[PDB]
């Protein structure tokens, strides 16, 4: 029907604050899961319920507390978030009878920093296909640059005429530290678009490369000389040449 | 306990047996997950008896007295290019393993490895290398340099043209930077 549905997405947390990461499922099922998972890295149960009125730990129960108000609904609260809580957090649904898999949501990445002050947008850089590989290949590389973001909190994507495509783009799985000996290092992620070289010569072909920016709200308090490093889109483009 | 290998890779259109074994205990059935990157995990397979059982490409064997079980991957395709989770019920807790990331190569037709520099769009002489179109059995030189920066190969499919290519990007703060070097 829909299945596990999970809000929201994505969160930064200055320690000390507090969270709820809300779950619902439309699916009638008894048991209810709470996972957290880092990078690569495994599934860790923090909390689970069997039913309605009950809770119970898991693996990892400290220190997140845990509502099972309605049967549709499960509620996980971080009282003081601390930077080890630092996760993706995973839900999951499974019917009592008689079994048996569990149907899990989209997750929700939270990261939980000591100060905002590390928090970075990304400058976005869009890089042309070299004239070399064009006339040795018929096929044109763009490769677009999204770099100094903190956390990783992205959602890059492809854009050609107003519409976003999937075909023909590569995009890195995890993204690169900027400064690989600091534990609060920016962030650098690429992506390749390979069209044919005919798509890429006609100039009435627009290709833009899209970077979501998951960052800081409202609520926030900012007290540095620059851009708060709210939630946004940075954006760079090419458009299409002869030669 | 569940133990299983962090990675794997296999190329395409080969078969894969991702390995797990299992502290017995309490054995109520053994699930296979899979879980892209950064996705939900969904339901591949569930085992109670032994041995072996086929779910279409994908074939889950059990071994209760091993405490040994398998995932069997046949005609290997890029989108099976995920992590594994090997995970032991006792019917309403699950406990998984780690995960095995599976990375699948690209069987390239043709190749032609060639490094290209790349043009910014907009201006300050900033510049990428790209090398490109290399078999899949090519291993991409990180940099030992703490000004350049090489990112992991990358498997792009145009399908239209059905024509897979494999990629590396690089580039560095500081100019000038030469294009060849840094994947050799």
């Amino acid at each position: 029907n829909a299945g596990v549905t999970q809000t929201p997405k994505f969160r930064v947390l200055k320690t000390g604050q507090s969270m709820t990461l809300l779950c619902a499922q439309d699916m009638n099922h008894e048991y209810m899961y709470w996972y957290r998972q880092d990078p690569g890295m495994g599934l860790r149960l923090i909390h689970y319920s069997v039913g309605e009125g009950t809770t119970a730990k898991g693996e990892v129960p400290d220190g997140y507390n845990v509502s099972r108000l309605k049967k549709q609904n499960f509620l996980l609260g971080l009282e003081s978030a601390a930077p080890s809580q630092t996760s993706v957090y995973f839900c999951a649904s499974s019917p009592r009878l008689a079994g048996d898999e569990q149907f899990f949501g989209p997750g929700t990445r939270l990261t939980v920093l000591e100060d905002l002050k590390n928090v970075f947008p990304p400058e976005v850089a869009v890089f042309e296909p070299s004239e070399a590989e064009i006339s040795h290949t018929q096929k044109a590389t763009l490769v677009c640059l999204a770099t100094g973001f903190y956390p990783d909190h992205v959602e890059l994507s492809w854009w050609v005429n107003g519409k976003e495509v999937h075909s023909g783009v590569c995009t890195d799985p995890q993204p690169l530290k900027e400064q690989p000996a600091l534990n609060d290092s920016r962030y650098a992620l690429s992506s390749r678009l390979r069209v044919s070289a005919t798509f890429w010569q006609n100039p009435r072909n627009h290709f833009r490369c899209q970077v979501q920016f998951y960052g800081l709200s409202e609520n926030d308090e900012w007290t540095q000389d620059r851009a708060k490093p709210v939630t946004q889109i940075v954006s760079a483009e090419a458009w299409g040449r002869a030669d | 306990n569940i133990d299983q290998p962090t990675e794997m890779t296999a190329t395409e259109g080969a078969i894969v047996q991702i390995n797990c074994t299992y502290q017995t205990s309490g054995f109520n059935g053994l699930f296979w997950y899979q879980q892209h990157a950064g996705e939900a995990p969904t339901f591949l397979s569930y085992n109670v008896l032994d041995g072996l059982e086929e779910k279409g490409r994908f074939s889950s064997f059990l071994s209760r007295s091993k405490g040994y079980s398998y995932l069997l991957l046949k005609e290997l395709q890029m989108k099976d290019s995920a992590s594994y989770l090997c995970a032991v019920r006792n019917g309403f807790k699950t406990i998984f393993g780690a995960g095995t990331r599976l990375f699948v190569k690209a069987n390239i037709q043709n190749p032609d490895p060639a490094v290209y520099q790349l043009r910014d769009s907009k201006s300050s002489d900033k510049s990428v290398c790209l090398f490109t179109d290399f078999d899949s059995q090519t291993n991409v030189s990180q940099s030992k340099d703490s000004d350049v920066y090489i990112t992991d190969k990358c498997v792009l499919d145009m399908r239209s043209m059905d024509f897979k290519s494999n990629s590396a990007v690089a580039w560095s703060n500081k100019s000038d930077f030469a294009c060849a070097n840094a994947f050799n």
